[PDB]
């Protein structure tokens, strides 16, 4: 749940 | 109808370069061919297949020379430290002309950010207007990483204005929710500075970036451009191919301040509606008509089962605002109907404009398809008049002939536009040249066209007998467009009692004979040409047919092979037109 | 009616309707039989090539749990031949049934994303779990591996040299270079072997969200010795992802711009070789190799996804969706309900050479009901017997017949059909310069001399 792919473990 | 297939020009390009992935016209008093080449390799130091454009002459010799957009390497942000890689680039990946300006592009083109080390890419674009040429690269800005303009590929597609501004398409930008932007061409190369890398324009019309849900659209995937709210200035027009969940979106925005106008949707998952866009007024009406592409589009067959045959939605503008859409489907399965759409001008000079809409992957050995669509007051014809196919087979990418085309340009000065066809996967481009159009009014005229047996009127040489006999006159007039010959040979024959291994019921008075052959010159412009001729009846007693109708066929060709033009390009008859007529005469009973 | 025709030829006779007969007597002859007996024809000479057909091999339907897998029979009949007058139609009577026990492949496709990294941890022992379950309901069940993630080329992947040898170098946080697809683990009895390929797994990462599953499907369906699919066996693959999919020409984006030719693409390393050549298949492409080797696909997608990939699975024949947690926590659950769900839906599906041809459905489910248009049926307890009516017409006389195959979706049994055009007389088989024809000057056929003789 997040913008882009590395959205998950950027946040 | 009217494009020669018998002799068209084939350039051709350095194997593996992709030439004529994108093609285009250059009108600068000489003609020339604009082709595309975004693998092929340069000399530009250190770059490994850059890409090139080629101008190609088609007067006399058939000679393609590169013309150099840049000729440097890759800038350095600082020493040892790389701004750009121009490498496998795609430069040319999109070409397009107008006068004496060529805008090319390289979607693929990545470039350093000014604050860290990365490689983004923003694309860019060479403009050449005479001898100046600049950089345009709008993506290229403060506005770095996916979220930004550093995926945008700016120039992934382009076109221009009527009143000379550009339209470019950025199928990135704003995590893939794609933009339009849009620059007048004077503040292209006004603001150009080759020391600053984010030039900015205070004219540019851009679309903003807008909310999360909107990612992965690929607004700017195509473009294309016309008057959709008569003000006389070209508004925008743009595939959103993944947009509303994969169903595909068409978004239109005013050429002026960039606002919203006219939306359309696909009506299938994953058919990239939106693939290829195109802007024509195609029912003579001075209304722009959108024409939108969607090659995945699979219909069902009379056995019910899917078939993925692509397809191209006709949408007419109305004075009301409102479109009245119309869908052209693909012929054959996987051939990808609908990935190329090019507006013809007038091809055949009938006074209604005309598209081709290309297969790329149809025909036999995948070789590509081109089919030509014929405009009309009712809106397009869904017959195509003519179908162009590829000539060379594949070895490993297909050949993808008509994966790009351009039309709409007389080339040479004939009074009809021409058509170039692209087939980058064997490295080809192939200009088709439109062929005259003749006009023809044919006529035939039997009196009397009833026939009294007892009459006997003409009197025959060698015997005291008389017969009953009647007046056969065919005439014939042509004009045509363009530039065609004056003197027009044409060859007639009639043939007496036509419908007729069964016996002939008439003949003509002179030869005795039912068939006659006749040479007859005539003049384009010029009066109608007849010729009268008596023909007659057999004797009462010789046949058992009276009731059957006596048809009088009358049946005309050209000569194309001394009609031809100092180019060896022949005319040819309209379309719709019949090359014979009939009329009958009966008995009297 | 018949008449007015022209009754020139008996065969053309024969084209203006398929109720149209002809009386090769010289005893408008071209009428309806139950006219031409009355008006003075014979009853050996009226010709009627009548639509029919002729079954060859109708075994009837097995059922209750065989043991012996070559007596099981799920469609009949098997083999047909179907002689079509031009415009004059038949309707089959199809009937199909599952069996009790019957053997079930299971291809489990996970997304490899960086987001997909909190799920690994919950499928460490979904093997043994799986197979457990299965186990109950079916005595051959086989388990295979796969991963996917996008292809590794710009945009669609940062592409700075710490970008390339981590992709999730910016969180900062440990993920392996972006691939493709790789097939790890060829199906197997061994439930135990899934197990411990999962543990090892590691995850990627890329940029943009939709992925690159597509080309993964396409690999899995078509390497079937790759893969092992079983020759007489449900094909099951499991598509687990929480995000959208790139299809078709995506690719331009990253300069691919060559359309995938649905062939196999798996090198030595098992992995997929035209990642970066070939574009990601289109929809119209995947229906046509699923179909082709028989591969039923479950979409186990995230909340956000599920409506997007339930519209794709109503093109794809043999599709189903299922609620993946944000975890994957009930994958379970849904596997289980997917293959119960496929157990009790029969879908019928026409192959072969049907272009050109008038078909039509009409499917009686469950309680004796009949529904028009339609060749599914659902809600059917296992061992239960779904009925279709096919009717098949030829618009036009053809001069070569047509090979069909009606079968159920997902089950490997099938009707052959062979489908041939009657279009033509006994009467044309002619006498050239007979006597009947004053002296030989044309020759008799049908009743009717061909030079009303040339006397
Ligand atoms: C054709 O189809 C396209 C595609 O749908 C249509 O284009 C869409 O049109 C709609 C309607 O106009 C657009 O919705 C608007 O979105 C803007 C977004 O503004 C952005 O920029 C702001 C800074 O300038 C920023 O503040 C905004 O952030 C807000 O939104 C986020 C959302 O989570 C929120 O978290 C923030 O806190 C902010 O609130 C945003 O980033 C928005 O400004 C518009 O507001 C209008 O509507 C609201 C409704 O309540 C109203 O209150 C406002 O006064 C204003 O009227 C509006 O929401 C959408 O963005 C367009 N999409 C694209 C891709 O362009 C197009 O209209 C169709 N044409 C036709 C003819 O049908
Ligand atoms: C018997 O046969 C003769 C010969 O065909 C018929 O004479 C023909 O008469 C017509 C009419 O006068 C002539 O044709 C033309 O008349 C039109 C007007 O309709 C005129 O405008 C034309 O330009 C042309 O003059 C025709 O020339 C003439 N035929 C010949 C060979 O001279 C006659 O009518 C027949 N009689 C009957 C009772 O049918
Ligand atoms: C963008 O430009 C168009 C065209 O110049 C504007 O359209 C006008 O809209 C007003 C009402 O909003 C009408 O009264 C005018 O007749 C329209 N003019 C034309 C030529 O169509 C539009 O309003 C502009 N929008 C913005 C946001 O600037
Ligand atoms: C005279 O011209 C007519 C057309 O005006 C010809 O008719 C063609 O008939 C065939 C029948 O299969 C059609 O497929 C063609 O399309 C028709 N032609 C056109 C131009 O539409 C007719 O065959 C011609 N007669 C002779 C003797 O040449
Ligand atoms: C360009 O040159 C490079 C040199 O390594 C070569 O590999 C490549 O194939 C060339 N491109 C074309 C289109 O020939
Ligand atoms: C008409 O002229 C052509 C050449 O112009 C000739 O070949 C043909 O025989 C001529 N027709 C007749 C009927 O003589
Ligand atoms: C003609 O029909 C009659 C019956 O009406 C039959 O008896 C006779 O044999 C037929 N003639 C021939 C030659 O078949
Ligand atoms: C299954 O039964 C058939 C006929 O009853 C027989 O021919 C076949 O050998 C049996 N299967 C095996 C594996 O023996
Ligand atoms: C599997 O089935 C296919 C089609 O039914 C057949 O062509 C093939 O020979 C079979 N192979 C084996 C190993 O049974
Ligand atoms: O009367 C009709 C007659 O008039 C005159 C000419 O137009 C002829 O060609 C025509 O047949
Ligand atoms: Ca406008
Ligand atoms: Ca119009
Ligand atoms: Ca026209
Ligand atoms: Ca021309
Ligand atoms: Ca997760
Ligand atoms: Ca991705
Ligand atoms: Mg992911």
């Amino acid at each position: 749940h997040g913008r882009g792919d590395l959205g998950r473990l950027k946040k | 109808f009217n494009l020669d297939v018998d002799s068209p020009a084939e350039y051709s390009g350095p194997e593996g370069s992709y030439f004529g992935f994108a093609v285009d016209f250059f009108v600068p008093s000489r003609m020339f061919l604009l082709v595309g080449a975004p693998k092929a390799n340069t000399t530009q130091p250190g770059i490994v297949e850059g890409g090139q454009v080629l101008k190609c002459d088609w007067s006399s010799t058939r000679r393609c020379q590169p013309i150099e957009f840049d000729a440097t390497g890759n800038r350095d942000y600082a020493k040892d430290d790389p701004l750009e890689f121009k490498s496998h680039q795609w430069f040319g990946a999109s070409v397009r002309s107008k006068q004496d300006k060529i805008l090319a592009c390289a979607p693929l083109y990545h470039w350093r950010t000014e604050m860290k080390q990365e490689r983004e890419p923003v694309g860019t674009c060479f403009l050449q207007d005479g001898t100046k040429t600049v950089e345009y690269a709008p993506c290229r800005s403060q506005d770095i990483d996916a979220d930004g303009q550093g995926f945008c590929q700016g120039g992934f597609s382009i076109d221009f204005t009527k009143a000379d501004r550009v339209l470019l398409g950025g199928p990135g930008s704003f995590y893939w929710q794609g933009q339009l932007i849009s620059d007048q061409v004077a503040e292209i190369v006004s603001k150009y500075d080759p020391n600053v890398y984010s030039i900015k324009y205070n004219n540019q019309l851009a679309t903003r970036t807008a909310q999360a849900i909107f990612d992965d659209s690929y607004l700017g995937y195509s473009v294309a451009v016309g008057d959709f709210n008569g003000d006389g200035i070209d508004d925008f027009v743009s595939g959103v191919p993944r947009a509303a969940r994969t169903l595909g979106m068409v978004y239109i925005y005013d050429g002026k301040n960039m606002s919203s106008l006219y939306n359309f949707t696909g009506e299938q998952m994953a058919a990239y509606f939106g693939f290829s866009v195109a802007a024509t007024d195609i029912n003579g009406d001075d209304y722009a008509d959108v024409f939108i592409g969607a090659p995945l589009f699979m219909d069902r067959g009379s056995d019910g089962k899917l078939q993925e045959v692509g397809q191209v939605s006709v949408s007419l503008q109305r004075a009301s605002g409102d479109f009245q859409t119309t869908k052209l489907n693909g012929f054959e399965v996987f051939a990808r109907f609908g990935s190329a759409i090019a507006p013809l001008g007038d091809l055949d000079q009938d006074g209604f404009n005309d598209i081709a809409i290309a297969a790329p992957y149809g025909g036999e050995d995948k070789k590509g398809i081109v089919y030509i669509f014929n405009g009309r007051s009712t809106g397009l014809n869904a017959v195509p008049s003519q179908i162009l196919e590829g000539q060379w087979a594949a070895r490993s990418c297909p050949p993808s002939f008509g994966y790009s085309m351009k039309g709409a340009t007389d080339i040479d000065k004939n009074g009809y536009p021409d058509l170039i066809v692209g087939a980058f996967g064997v490295d080809r481009a192939i200009l088709y040249r439109a062929r005259p159009v003749i006009t023809v009014n044919a006529g035939l005229e039997v009196y009397p066209s009833i026939l009294n047996q007892d009459n006997k009127t003409c009197s025959l040489p060698g015997t005291a007998l008389k017969v009953s006999c009647f007046n056969v006159r065919f005439c014939l007039k042509a004009d045509g467009k363009g530039v065609l010959p004056r003197k027009l040979n044409f060859q007639v024959e009639l043939l007496l009692d036509k419908l007729k291994g069964a016996i002939r019921r008439a003949l003509f008075l002179y030869s005795r004979s039912p068939s006659h052959s006749k040479n007859m010159t005539i003049s384009r412009g010029g009066l109608m040409q007849c010729e009268e001729l008596i023909a007659y009846l057999r004797d009462e007693s010789e046949f058992r047919d009276k009731l059957t109708p006596i048809t009088i066929f009358m049946e005309y060709r050209l000569d194309y092979r001394t009609a031809a033009d100092t180019t060896g390009l022949q005319p040819i008859l309209n379309q719709f037109t019949p090359a014979n007529i009939s009329r009958q005469a009966h008995i009297l009973l | 009616g018949c008449a007015l025709g022209g009754a020139e030829t008996c065969e053309d006779c024969l084209l203006i309707g398929p109720q149209c007969a002809w009386c090769a007597t010289e005893n408008e002859r071209c009428d309806t039989p139950a006219n031409l007996l009355a008006k003075g024809c014979q009853l050996n000479f009226i010709e009627n090539p009548v639509s029919q057909v002729e079954i060859l091999k109708n075994k009837p339907l097995s059922v209750g749990r065989q043991k012996n897998s070559s007596d099981i029979v799920q469609i009949a009949p098997q083999s047909l031949i179907l002689k079509l007058r031009p415009g004059g139609a038949q309707t089959l009577q199809v009937h199909v049934r599952q069996t009790e026990d019957y053997p079930v492949d299971l291809y489990y496709l996970m997304d490899l994303s960086a987001s997909m990294d909190d799920d690994l941890n919950t499928i460490k022992e979904l093997g043994s779990r799986l197979s457990k379950e299965m186990s109950k309901l079916t005595s051959n069940f086989r388990l295979g591996f796969g991963s996917f993630v996008e292809k590794p080329v710009s945009p669609f992947v940062k592409t700075t040299p710490e970008e390339i040898a981590n992709p999730c170098s910016s969180i900062p946080y440990f993920c392996l270079p972006t691939f493709g697809f790789k097939h790890i683990l060829p199906l197997t009895n061994d439930a135990e072997r899934f197990n411990e390929i999962v543990k090892n797994q590691k995850i990627s990462a890329n940029i943009d969200t939709p992925e690159g599953g597509f080309d993964a499907i396409m690999q899995a369906a078509v390497c079937k010795e790759k893969i092992g699919w079983r020759n007489d066996s449900l094909h099951l693959l499991v598509f687990v992802s929480d995000a959208d999919s790139h299809f078709g020409m995506d690719s331009k984006l990253a300069g691919i711009v060559c359309p995938n030719d649905g062939l196999c693409h798996l090198d030595s390393k098992n992995e997929y070789s035209m990642s970066t050549v070939l574009e990601y298949p289109t929809i119209g492409q995947l229906i046509d190799k699923l179909v082709q080797n028989n591969v039923l696909l479950i979409f186990a997608v995230t909340q956000e996804q599920v409506h997007l990939y339930e519209n794709y699975a109503k093109l794809i024949p043999g599709a189903t969706v299922g609620l993946l947690q944000k975890d994957s926590g009930n994958i379970l659950q849904l596997i289980i309900s997917a293959y119960e769900e496929l157990r009790s839906e029969v879908e019928l599906e026409v192959l072969g050479d049907t272009e050109g041809l008038n078909l039509s459905f009409t499917a009686i489910c469950n309680n004796g009901t009949l529904f028009q248009h339609q060749k599914k049926c659902s809600h059917m307890k296992v061992g239960d017997t779904a009925s279709f009516s096919v009717t098949v017409n030829i618009p036009h006389c053809e001069r070569r017949s047509r090979h069909i195959i009606i079968k159920p979706v997902g089950l490997g049994d099938a009707l052959e059909l062979l489908v041939s055009p009657e279009c033509n007389c006994d009467c044309q088989k002619v006498e050239v310069n007979s006597s009947k024809c004053h002296n030989g000057n044309g020759s008799f056929q049908c009743g009717v001399c061909a030079c009303p003789r040339c006397e």
